[PDB]
């Protein structure tokens, strides 16, 4: 049906927001500040008084540096560690350790990481153990592992004054040491101007070599009305609904009078899928914004309290990814209602004999692709950052085959064997291109 | 063979059209044009202050302050050599002590209501201000602060003879709340510090406009200078300019005056072209709209009219600007609009000039000399529409999903429009990765590699479709 | 095969000339040339002052005195150690502690007339002196200031025994208003600032050289140093500079004495290719001008002539230059004339190399027809003239508009030969979008993409047309035969 | 079609020694190799000092002065005994040393019209003109010579002129106040004079954590002219331990390979026995031999890594406060990486004797064999333009522009003009003339032999088919 596929591409090329990247931008352009100079643990003290709190206290009293965003309840500092084995190896180089990579901290200290006193339990302190699911449950996936939901857990925030108050008992009573692993700042935002909720995570995470890597991940989710978003957009979007509801039924009495062979036709496969894909978006929404409502709820009973709202932005992160597939499956079924209203064979069957240039020619090109990021990665993988891996180096050399990543570096660096590798591939690709061009010429004349 | 289409009488003719609308329109461009912008947007563009705020790097309102009592006071106003020995005309300030100050400075500020959107039901008694996006129907149109002056009662586009602008993020209107600077620089310094302690930007502003004008006088040329900055209702803060370099008084030496002669064999040519083109369609009554090289006389024709009308309003305008200028200094004098509009003027000749060119190449023609592809197109005109249309829907496919995954954080992916043309760019080989790969970290690399996969099938398939044709028969 | 030609001995006197000839040119070029171009010069320009102003950083005219005052005398002295401690050689200035200063620096200026304009009536009032760009017709010869040094007062290009110069605007000329700079630091402090009191640099000046020059005896090298500033009539200052390493004085060394032996068999293998070209004229009276190997043969020898010719003329003004800086020091010797013709005279000697080697084919040639192409010059002769005429129409038609659109905002628009090139580097994929586009979001996006649709277009033309020619002929050539 | 090749038991019994060998160079790689070195090169080359000087930025005597009591000794030192914990996790090993070769008093003989106002010359560097006696206060070792038997140590073919393994030296001490005693004593006497040639600073660190050793070499070079060049070589080193699951499989896999080789050798000197004659005409065999030398030598400095290894472990902990040398090491650690690497390519490659895949490898070689004779004679006749031009660019430009500074530079800058990365701006400011000329020229000559090839092979092709055909 025309006017079927014609809604269901207008309603999935639009839903666009324009705000969402000047948010972010401005959030990043402002927290970032700074916040690559942290190499030890000993210099989050000057970041957080300089560039943390003049941010997110703002001269306005509960927004975030101009107005415009409001600060949603208290800000969370959270920290992993590693546990404190004692190691100070100094006479150790003959039969050098090994450290373990199954520790983590799980056990309650007090005050200065000494151990607890007779009250064996699971207090609310900044030493003491917070789990997962008694914490938001938000496994973050940093830059070079998966830190869990878990730690040891501080609030400071609502003024600027508790904040240094606690920033400075923190750096007096050695919270951090070196014993620690990923540290995260987080906090919500909400914007009125244009209704967006922001979620940020400042993660400090440290490497193998005494030294952190610093990143920023935001998230953020439009909760609009879902249903007010003005005229002319509630009918395109209704009359789409019912349509697809039509199709639904249409399928539905297509399946009960066949009982199988269902799944055996193209045409049937590809509108179940888009009818299923349809309704649980909507699904999700309404889902999302009842989950963000409730949430609400309990920041007008007690604020003053941290609050996460990370189940509405992953079932958000889930109705955006249900929409590339729509967009997917809705390109596939109008170029096969084209291709078979108006006789338009792509190929003239030039591309295959039966079987076998399918997978004839897609095992040269994994070959050739995986000797040549394999060579690169061993070669250049320790000093340039394009090379680090062995995916890398697929991406990079695909690249460098389209033209987007130029030779400059790894000819700099190894002239002689880099330029006789590049060497090598143009060989390859130009005998290729002659052979189709004689057997071209010669399939004709014969 | 390159053997010659319609009479000599008419070759001719157009040639010598073709070297009077090329003196006409290269007589007028100034070889010192380039170096007068550049040193105008390095001056007021790229001086920093103490605490190293220049104008690109505006970041904040503090900072816009920064920069407005700075380095803008301090380029705007010159009364002394470097020797701090005082130059010898008064009251004016010359720019680099050649590039006459021409009127007042202003300053210009859009705002918006306290009200103009409604809060979220449940931020509702915590949230007690919405201030929407910018649009011309929200705009705050009542006086704040001391509520007395220019800069606190608000301004109608009519009374404030004013213009659009498009901008980076909307086209906003001509009036609002402006303030003009005095005369000398600490007059102009009290007045800023009075605009900055009662406080002018507050979160209901918008955009913020500064316009200027200069005139050198060795060579012969205008500079109109306009920097906007835009607070979007996001927050955050965009800086960007406008600096024109014009020409509007044209007729100074001898050089210009031989110019006024090709003007009027140009408006003969003109003449002779819509006469001439009557007859050729009095004869063929409807058969004329069959041959395309009768559209682009016409659009030639049509383009020179707009040229010579615009002529005579921009000489009505310059003289109305001096005149207003002499009589009542220490006043705005908006040479925007008239800036603006010369320099689409001159796009306009750009092009036509460009067109003039391919007149000339149908006057002469070539039997076939690359007619060979246009063949092969007419001929398999079947499958190459059909593989036109399967580039094309998995072209747009691509571009709204490259949309969708990144476009939060990438800028070049943030619209539609950016969408396409970075997915066109990507085809030539100009593209930064490390930017999509920093933003998503397993769809990038799909992203990427089925797309320039998908481009070399597209690519592989027509050149096995065309040179498969060059040889069909024998 | 390999199909020699022509009398094998002659291409075993060839290559002989061939080698002499590179032994002659790469036995007077320097390895460590590059290294010595490269610390003066990031001596002299990327040395910033107080306020930190680099050379390269002058933007107005009193950076132009920030930089002359601070960074310039700083590294023009030098007489201690980096320990403070006093160095052993006096009275000279030993820059990096190894390079002689020659004579004395000069500064020398050139401004313009005062009522070189018309100041069109409606600012006839406001605006009362127009000073126009520069232009030889259009100079000042009139004292101003104090009017009595030799800074100010006009010295004629004869008087000074000076050249021109060819800089980003114009191409200036040799006379002008010059201060030498002799003597120590405090006495070139006390100049700068005499000039700086009684204003030097006015709204006339239009160009300001510095020349100076320094010698290292390690490596037999100098170095000559010029540092431009133009002032145009807009304002503003515009740097540059030249700065040019080059051997003057030959022989100090063992392999010299025997590169000279080179020279001479040079000098007498000219004798032996001038004595037989003209033998091929008196057998081929006028048929001699039929192929261009005898009109490279003559490029060569006129090359190799006048090389003959300047090796004299520079000996002589060497000897000139030495002799009086060592019979009146504390004054400027003019290296920079020198400078510029020793490297004019390598770059017409790398270029006679290069012909020289690609001559080579003139003797030994292989057999792949012609050029295993000539195939294609056969419906050539009315097919690629009107290829090209059709073409390049486009071509510069793009190349008019993007000057006309773009120019005022972007550099490489700035002029007509710059948007030819820079058409050409985008066939290339070197182009640079984001500048077009912000000089118009709406034309630079229709410029760009229309312009590499043009180019793709003609490329597949050109392309599948020599295909397709080249079949058919095939395809003839053997119907004919059967 | 596709069709395995020549049997069914070769291609299993070397997907077998495929497999095997791809896990014998990943278990020498570690993934935090670049986080090492991007956060050493970040420590000790872009630290500034007061009055803003790195490492990367030295350009006089003063500046070499301030960059080495400044931030050198700053990153050196760190504290919360008598040890250095960089970071707190990178151990310091020894003894940093310094290092200097300098040129003699009288070895370029000045000209006739300068020699009264310059009195002495020094050379540029050559182990012939050499200094080798004391000079300052003649006393401790760093103004006295050791040659470069006494210094154990090797050349550098840093810039310029691969310089010796001797020269006069500086073990810096322990503490951060000693150290600073040492250098400003070094500066107050001029060590650094007329006659220094080159400056070494050397030392390495090892983290436990990761197994690591980064070592760091940083060269100035002062040339003859004046000012310096600073050049530098951070590299790192394994050290594998036997303990684990992982290290035990790795020494199985090991002996797994050196068997595989010893296979394959007997298998083609086994084959060499039939058919001698021909054995040389296949290219695969040309391919296997490579193969089995590149693995012999692999095996061979595996061994001589350990050895040198534990030698210097044992020279290390039983005098530490000395000068342990790292660097002979490491640069024949990164020759044994760059090795491997190529013989993966080529085991990859390699199995195209094997598992085959039609209309691409059947008729490369067809083809190749009737595309010659006429390609020979169109390399030579590529090659001589190509360095007609390279001997252009490099008299043109080349005291103004670095990538034309020499020829071998000249050579791989057409070639990255070629590939498409040129720099238009210096070239054109260069020569204002004849840079656009040059670059111009350039590509024309290229396009149009790559066309004329083409078409070359395109007539062969038509000709070839046109006798075959109608003949
Ligand atoms: C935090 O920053 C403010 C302003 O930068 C400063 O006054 C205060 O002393 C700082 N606190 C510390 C502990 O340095
Ligand atoms: C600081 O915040 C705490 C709770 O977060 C509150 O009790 C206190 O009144 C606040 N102080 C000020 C000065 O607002
Ligand atoms: C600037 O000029 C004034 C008056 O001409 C003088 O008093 C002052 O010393 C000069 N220099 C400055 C302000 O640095
Ligand atoms: C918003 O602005 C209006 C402007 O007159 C003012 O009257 C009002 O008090 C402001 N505040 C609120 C909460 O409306
Ligand atoms: C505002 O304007 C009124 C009108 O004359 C005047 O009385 C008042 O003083 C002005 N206020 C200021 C701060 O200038
Ligand atoms: C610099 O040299 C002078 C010359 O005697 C000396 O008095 C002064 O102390 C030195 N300053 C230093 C070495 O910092
Ligand atoms: C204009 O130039 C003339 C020529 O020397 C000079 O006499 C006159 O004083 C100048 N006028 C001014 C205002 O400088
Ligand atoms: C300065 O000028 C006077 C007269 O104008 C002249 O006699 C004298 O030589 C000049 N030079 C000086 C005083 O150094
Ligand atoms: C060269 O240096 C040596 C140092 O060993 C010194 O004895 C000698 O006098 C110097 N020669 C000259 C000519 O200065
Ligand atoms: C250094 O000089 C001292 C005298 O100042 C002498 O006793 C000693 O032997 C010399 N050599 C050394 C310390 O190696
Ligand atoms: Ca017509
Ligand atoms: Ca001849
Ligand atoms: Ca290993
Ligand atoms: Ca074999
Ligand atoms: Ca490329």
């Amino acid at each position: 049906q025309i006017l079927f596929l014609t809604l269901l591409m207008t309603t999935v090329y639009s839903a666009k927001d324009s705000s969402r990247f000047f948010l972010h931008r401005a959030i990043w352009k402002r927290f970032s500040h700074r916040f690559s100079e942290i190499k030890t643990v000993e210099d989050f003290y000057p970041w957080a008084n300089g560039t943390l709190l003049p941010n997110l206290y703002g001269d306005y009293r509960g927004f975030i540096t101009d107005g415009n965003s409001f600060l949603l309840g208290n800000v969370l500092i959270r920290q992993t560690r590693i546990p404190n084995d004692i190691f100070f190896p100094g006479s150790l180089h003959k039969q050098m350790k090994s450290p373990p990579q199954h520790q983590e901290d799980r056990e309650n200290y007090g005050a200065g990481w000494v151990p607890p006193d007779t009250n064996i339990t699971k207090v609310d302190s900044i030493w003491h153990y917070q789990n997962q699911e008694s914490l938001g449950g938000y496994p973050i996936q940093g830059e070079l592992a998966t830190y869990s939901g878990g730690g040891y857990v501080v609030r400071l925030g609502r003024n600027h004054s508790a904040a240094t108050r606690v920033l400075q008992h923190l750096e007096q009573r050695r919270w951090l040491d070196h014993c620690t692993k990923a540290l995260f700042v987080e906090f919500t935002v909400f914007n009125a101007n244009v209704n967006l909720l922001c979620a940020v995570t400042l993660i400090l995470e440290s490497s193998g070599v005494g030294t952190f890597l610093t990143s920023l991940q935001l998230d953020s989710l439009t909760s609009l009305q879902s249903s007010e978003r003005g005229f002319a957009w509630i009918v395109s979007q209704v009359v789409y609904y019912l349509l697809v509801c039509y199709y639904a039924f249409i399928q539905g009495c297509r399946l009960k009078r066949q009982r199988l062979a269902f799944f055996t036709r193209k045409r049937n496969l590809l509108d179940t899928s888009i009818v299923l894909i349809s309704f649980s978006i909507l699904g999700l929404s309404m889902q999302s914004l009842s989950l963000l409502h409730k949430k609400m709820q309990q920041y007008h009973c007690d604020r003053d309290r941290f609050i996460s709202f990370y189940e509405a932005l992953r079932v958000n992160s889930a109705v955006t990814h249900l929409r590339g597939f729509l967009l997917l499956f809705a390109t596939v079924r109008v170029w096969d209602l084209l291709r078979h209203h108006a006789q338009l064979q792509v190929i003239n069957k030039t591309l295959s004999k039966a079987w076998d240039e399918v997978l004839g020619f897609i095992l040269i090109i994994v070959v050739l692709l995986s000797s040549y990021a394999m060579t690169f990665n061993l070669l250049f993988g320790w000093s340039i950052s394009d090379y680090q891996s062995f995916f890398r180096s697929i991406v990079t050399v695909v690249g460098l085959l389209m033209g987007t990543s130029k030779h400059k570096e790894v000819i700099a660096l190894y002239p002689i064997l880099g330029s006789l590798l590049v060497l090598s591939s143009i060989i390859l690709m130009g005998l290729v291109i002659i052979n189709l061009f004689v057997s071209a010429i010669l399939i004709a004349f014969g | 063979e390159l053997y010659v289409k319609t009479t000599l009488r008419e070759l001719v003719v157009y040639i010598v059209f073709l070297v009077d609308i090329c003196l006409l329109t290269y007589g007028m461009t100034s070889s010192s044009a380039y170096y007068y912008t550049k040193v105008m947007s390095e001056l007021f563009l790229h001086t920093p202050s103490d605490s190293g705020v220049s104008f690109q790097t505006i970041s904040s309102m503090s900072d816009f302050w920064d920069f407005a009592q700075g380095p803008l006071l301090d380029s705007l106003y010159w009364t002394k050599w470097y020797n701090n020995q005082s130059l010898g005309r008064g009251s004016h300030s010359f720019i680099y002590y050649e590039n006459l100050l021409l009127g007042a400075p202003r300053l210009r500020q859009l705002r918006v209501r306290n009200d103009s959107c409604v809060v979220h039901e449940d931020f509702r008694e915590d949230i007690l201000n919405c201030y929407d996006v910018y649009s011309p129907d929200k705009e705050d149109q009542l006086p704040f602060g001391p509520q007395n002056g220019t800069a606190w009662t608000y301004h109608s586009q009519n009374e404030l003879g004013g213009s659009s602008h498009w901008g980076r993020l909307t086209s906003y209107s001509g009036g609002g709340y402006y303030l003009d600077l005095p005369g000398s620089r600490q007059a102009s310094a009290e007045a800023l510090q009075g605009l900055q302690e009662g406080l002018w930007l507050d979160r209901g502003t918008r955009v913020v406009f500064i316009d200027f004008s200069v005139y050198n006088a060795n060579i012969n040329l205008f500079c109109i200078l306009r920097l906007v900055v835009e607070f979007p209702a996001t927050g955050g803060t965009i800086p960007s300019w406008q600096i024109r370099t014009v020409k509007l008084i044209r007729y100074v030496n001898n050089w210009d005056f031989f110019i006024v002669g090709c003007e009027v064999v140009f408006c003969v040519f003109i003449f002779y072209y819509v006469v001439e083109e009557i007859l050729e369609i009095h004869l063929h009554r409807l058969r004329y709209l069959s041959s395309v090289w009768n559209i682009l006389d016409l659009v030639v024709i049509l383009l020179s009219i707009v040229a010579v009308g615009f002529h005579i309003f921009r000489t009505l305008e310059v003289n109305r600007l001096m005149g207003k200028l002499l009589q009542q200094p220490d006043t705005y004098a908006d040479f925007e609009f008239l800036a603006f509009w010369q320099t689409q003027y001159n796009n306009m000749n750009a092009v036509n000039l460009f067109f003039a060119w391919i007149k000339i190449f149908k006057y002469i023609s070539f039997n076939k000399t690359m007619t060979q592809l246009s063949s092969t197109l007419a001929r398999c005109a079947k499958d190459i529409l059909g593989f036109a249309i399967m580039f094309f829907i998995v072209f747009f496919a691509y571009a709204q999903l490259g949309y969708l995954l990144f476009g939060t954080q990438v800028e070049n992916f943030s619209t539609f429009v950016k969408c396409i043309f970075t997915q066109f760019r990507i085809i030539l080989g100009d593209f930064d990765y490390n930017a999509i790969d920093n933003a998503n970290r397993i769809l990038g690399p799909v992203y990427f590699v089925t797309y320039v996969f998908f481009v070399f099938f597209v690519l592989l398939n027509m050149f096995l479709a065309i040179i498969n044709d060059t040889y069909s028969e024998v």
